[PDB]
């Protein structure tokens, strides 16, 4: 969790996903809802957002929980496709389902998909947030990189590796956090990481 | 014409000789010239040793008819040997040239590629050449793996007979050379077949491939069940891939698939599909499920196929193991399932198998094969049953068998350990009635008139 | 290279796109291509057409069979007109030197053949 | 379970049944009698035979009074290559395979062909109702012959009862009553499958 | 959805020479686990095959298990 040092979520195979207390030798809370494998998974960086999970499974759900009420999904959202990565955004209220051929902006303030983007011919990996939280860069398995604005979401650039690539991701340096560097990892075994200095 | 052919070869052993050592050079290259005239003859003719003369003159023209270092040899003549070679009828004329100079020697390839896109750019002789494409089997790895040539090891270091690209762009230029002109029925399964050991590798591009081979998978059929191994081979080398692959891998798996001859290629190509990783449950369950309900009418060299497979799968994934052992948790469940009997929630002839609900459903095709006739398929439905014990299962050890191996089987073993019969035969084993016996008439004799 | 062409296209590849159109099959991929797809298609090759002016032989005649074929495509698809006029007034760039450009190849031609005259001779010299 | 020559000749009645697609009334004649040999080799021992369904039903929907159309099971449906198939013969009576039924003859009266094609058409009617009454237990019951009940619901549709005789119409809808008994049956029995009880070791 | 695991399969008991048992616990240990061979024997073992030992037992190629099986039969054909 980014606020709390000591409590971690966890998502199974099975069809749980599960809030564990570091000192603890059981699970916090445990959350079921899922019919596949669930693969994907985060908490919901803000202020007011203070314990919401979501998790997307292979069940072409998405689902975020509240941390207080152990029932059900708060909201839920089913597409079409097996759903892969998910990533919140910064601000709080927007997320990124990416979901087989296509990502998904979709709105949780009023529980209504913005989106449907589809930009990648097979399915997309790993999404990863970029310079200021202002550049969605995403992965995808035809070795593909491609780097969306997050206002209007047209795909600003990309470029190729000469492998399908299963995960990616920018890191900062340090202060302002300016991107220093980004590495991907592909399917036939290599990082490549790519350096900027300033 | 023993005689002639003993000329041919003397005057081969002094035009060698001549040309080794060298108002007049216009009757001394006259002499050349008729002499591919009667070498074109004396290989319209014996035909081997009149080729393996064709090769000898022409490692001498390019040896010396010339006054730079580089050795030319003359496209014209060796495309009017092609055009010969590739007319003549000549099968044993054809292999030697397949065997000792096409197969061998890499300039030889190169060139012969090259003529053979000329000649085929202006139906048996499409068959013929068809014949040698396909012999030409094995591609070279490297530019230093090339290293074995006929004439002249050129010492230009970027020479296109030493660049393994052009070798393949000039067999890649003769296969389109073919496919433009086009290609039977019998020619397409043979490629179809042969494709993804031998002639997609042999491509600078392989693009072409890729939408004919999307053209012939999506067409239906054992066509397309020869295409998924071209398909796949694309998909891994050149990342070029298919719209909905998953779904149209389980609405391929179908009725005859089976039955039909290349199970072994498709259950090899179907093992890598669902021995890959991102893969949902309810997917793999769909796959083990329909899989099932057609093994209830495939043959045993299909089961033996299927089941061990079917092990591996469930080793793998344990969330499909409900699909063995499911026991109904509320005693309402139990109520109602001992009121009314549980019908399977599978839905067979759905598009995709993600929707599909094999989860839930069971494998009682699977309880069901366990009685099948042949002891072996029994004993091995039986390892389903039975426990999990070893780790894996290797299908190598399953594939590629059929009733002829099923009968030497029963034939390898011994001849007899003493056997045993049935007691009590009756007399009326092709009586119609015998209404004094009791004994209920065998049911052949009660719906088969011998009369 | 139909399935290689609209991969391309509608992956913003490049290599890809270079590795199907840098070489019959050019109409039937164009046969086989889709709609949106050959928007996007012009769109490239206008960027290939002011990127580097050396080679027209392929890609004119790639624009040509592609406004041939889905052409009327473009027609039903009419919201994407500054795809054609991006490149419409790239085209009358290159037209300019035909204004002049005529008139220097025929007075240098001369001095080529004036040199091909005396190089005529000169083998009978 | 297992002998040294009694499953040879199962094995071999395997092979001529799942293979050959059918060429010629013998070849149907000699295919259906294989099967209820294979029939009575399976009796009192209650084993499965694929091969013997999906031929019977081959056959069966090879009879072809217009076409298998779509929607028929999952065996192996084969094409009639020279019209080996029933027309508007209705007239004709029902009678019993003979052994020279077994020999190719390229010069048949439309007659003759008429009577022995309904004369398999009947005795493989009886050899499915064998099969389902040795056949009532193997928990695949259903999965096994809902496409016999369907292709005898597709032979009693209209235009095949056009050409079909009246008691081929009484066969089928015996056939169909019984098999929609037994799926019923087979419907309240079935359960779901508990294979892994297993007692600890000590 | 398609992703090769052709790796993922190596948590299966191997077999070798003697023993047909030898998990997956390190190639220097799964060496010192075959019979008559002792640690720093196996080091010098994986060293003459110039097999990482970073690696795992099963992590391996066949000509790479072949090679150690022919330089663990002879220990003097190859220099020691």
């Amino acid at each position: 969790s980014p606020t709390e040092l000591t409590t971690l979520m966890s998502c199974s195979d099975d069809k749980t996903v599960r809030l564990w207390d570091l000192p603890s030798n059981d699970p916090t809370r445990l959350f079921t809802g899922h019919t596949d494998y669930v693969r994907c998974g985060a908490f919901m960086p803000g202020s007011a957002n203070s314990n919401l999970l979501v998790s997307g499974s292979y069940d072409e759900t998405v689902r975020v929980w509240d941390a207080r009420a152990p029932g059900g999904a708060v909201m839920t959202f089913k597409h079409a496709d097996p759903i892969e990565d998910v990533l919140p955004l910064p601000s709080g209220t927007t997320l990124l389902a990416a979901s087989g051929n296509a990502i998904s902006v979709l709105d949780l303030v009023a529980a209504k998909p913005l989106r449907l983007i589809t930009n990648h011919q097979k399915t997309v990996t790993s999404l990863s947030l970029a310079s200021q939280g202002r550049r969605v860069v995403s992965g995808s398995l035809d070795g593909h990189v491609k780097v969306f604005e997050t206002t209007s979401w047209n795909v600003v650039a990309g470029a190729k590796y000469p492998s399908p690539i299963l995960s990616l991701s920018v890191i900062t340096a340090g202060a302002s956090h300016d991107d220093r560097h980004l590495a991907v990892g592909m399917q036939s075994g290599v990082l490549s990481i790519r350096t900027r200095l300033s | 014409p023993k005689w002639s052919l003993a000329a041919a070869e003397a005057l081969c052993r002094v035009f060698v000789r001549l040309l080794a050592a060298g108002t007049i050079i216009n009757w001394l290259r006259d002499r050349l010239s008729d002499y591919d005239g009667v070498l074109l003859s004396m290989l319209q003719s014996l035909a081997v040793h009149a080729l393996v003369l064709a090769m000898a003159v022409l490692k001498a023209q390019a040896q010396h008819l010339t006054d730079r270092e580089e050795a030319i040899f003359p496209r014209s003549f060796f495309l009017e040997i092609i055009a010969v070679v590739l007319e003549s009828p000549i099968e044993h004329l054809r292999g030697h040239f397949s065997e000792n100079f096409v197969k061998k020697y890499d300039d030889i390839r190169f060139y012969t590629f090259e003529a053979i896109k000329h000649f085929l750019t202006e139906e048996d002789v499409r068959n013929n050449v068809f014949n040698l494409l396909l012999s030409i089997e094995d591609v070279p790895e490297s530019n230093d793996s090339l290293e074995n040539f006929f004439i002249e090891r050129p010492p230009k270091k970027k020479h296109p007979l030493l660049s393994l690209s052009q070798h393949k762009k000039q067999a890649q230029e003769a296969w389109l050379a073919f496919m433009h002109l086009g290609l039977s029925k019998e020619q397409r399964k043979k490629v179809l077949e042969v494709m993804s050991a031998s002639i997609a590798p042999w491509f600078t591009k392989p693009e072409m491939l890729m939408d004919f081979l999307t053209d012939c998978y999506n067409s239906g059929g054992s066509v397309s069940l020869l295409a998924l191994s071209g398909v796949f081979y694309l998909i891994q080398e050149r990342n070029l891939d298919y719209p909905e692959f998953y779904t149209k891998l389980y609405s391929l798996l179908d009725a005859d698939i089976l039955h039909s001859k290349y199970r072994s290629r498709f259950f090899r190509l179907l093992d890598t599909f669902l021995a890959s990783t991102h893969l949902p449950a309810v997917l793999v369950a769909s796959f083990i499920k329909r899989l099932a309900r057609l093994a209830l009418n495939a043959p045993p060299s299909a089961i033996v196929v299927i089941v061990p497979w079917f092990y591996n799968l469930f080793k793998k994934h344990p969330l499909t193991t409900f699909m063995m052992h499911r026991v109904p948790r509320t005693k309402e469940e139990r109520e109602k399932l001992e009121k009314d009997g549980l019908d399977d929630p599978f839905l067979p002839n759905e598009t995709d198998p993600m929707e599909t609900r094999a989860i839930d459903s069971c494998l009682w095709e699977i309880v069901q094969l366990q009685s099948h006739y042949h002891p072996n398929v029994a004993t091995i439905c039986k390892i389903i049953s039975e426990q999990f014990t070893k780790q894996a299962y290797n299908l190598e050890d399953f594939l590629d068998h059929s009733y002829g191996s099923l009968l030497e089987a029963e034939m390898t073993k011994e001849v007899k350990k003493p056997p045993v019969i049935e007691f009590m035969i009756p007399k009326h084993i092709f009586t119609k009635a015998a209404p004094e016996e009791e004994k209920k008439d065998s049911l052949l004799v009660s719906l088969w008139d011998f009369g | 290279l139909g399935t290689v062409l609209n991969q391309a296209l509608r992956t913003d590849d490049s290599d890809l796109l270079e590795s199907c159109l840098q070489t019959l099959i050019i109409q039937n991929t164009i046969n086989r291509m889709d709609s949106s797809l050959a928007g996007t298609l012009l769109s490239k090759l206008a960027a290939r057409m002011h990127r580097r002016p050396g080679r027209a032989f392929g890609l004119m005649r790639w624009i040509q069979w592609t406004l041939v074929a889905h052409g009327g495509a473009l027609v039903t698809q009419p919201d994407l007109i500054n795809r054609l006029t991006e490149l419409s007034r790239v085209l009358e760039e290159r037209s300019r030197g035909l204004s002049s450009l005529l008139a220097l190849k025929g007075k240098l031609d001369m001095l080529d053949a004036q040199l091909k005259y005396r190089k005529a001779l000169k083998m009978a010299g | 379970h297992f002998h040294q020559v009694c499953t040879p000749a199962m094995l071999a009645i395997a092979r001529y049944l799942g293979q050959k697609v059918p060429a010629a009334l013998s070849d149907f004649a000699v295919g259906i009698y294989l099967s209820i040999l294979a029939l009575q080799y399976q009796d009192f021992a209650k084993r499965y035979v694929p091969e013997m369904m999906n031929f019977l039903l081959n056959t069966l929907c090879a009879l072809a009074p217009e076409r298998a159309k779509s929607k028929l099971g999952n065996f192996p449906v084969h094409e009639p290559p020279a019209g080996i198939r029933i027309k508007d013969a209705t007239n004709t009576p029902i009678r019993q395979l003979n052994c020279g039924d077994c020999l190719r003859k390229d010069e048949l009266s439309p007659a003759e062909t008429s009577s022995l094609q309904i004369a398999i058409l009947s005795t493989a009617t009886a050899i499915l109702k064998s099969a389902a009454d040795t056949w009532h237990k193997l928990p695949a019951f259903i999965e096994s012959f809902q496409p016999a009940l369907s292709v005898a619901q597709h032979l009693l549709t209209k235009p095949n009862a056009s050409h079909l005789p009246s008691s081929l119409t009484s066969k089928l809808n015996d056939l169909a009553s019984h098999l929609s008994r037994l799926l019923q049956l087979s419907r309240l029995s079935r359960r779901p499958l508990e294979l892994h009880h297993h007692r600890p070791l000590a | 959805s398609l992703v090769s695991g052709e790796k993922t399969n190596f948590n299966h008991i191997l077999r070798l020479l003697n023993t047909n048992v030898d998990g997956k616990q390190k190639v220097v240990y799964a060496l010192t686990q075959i019979k008559g061979v002792g640690r720093r024997y196996s080091n010098l073992v994986c060293k003459k095959a110039d097999v990482d030992l970073k690696k795992r037992a099963g992590e391996l190629t066949s000509e790479e298990l072949e090679r150690l099986v022919t330089i663990i039969q002879n220990p003097l054909a190859y220099k020691i």
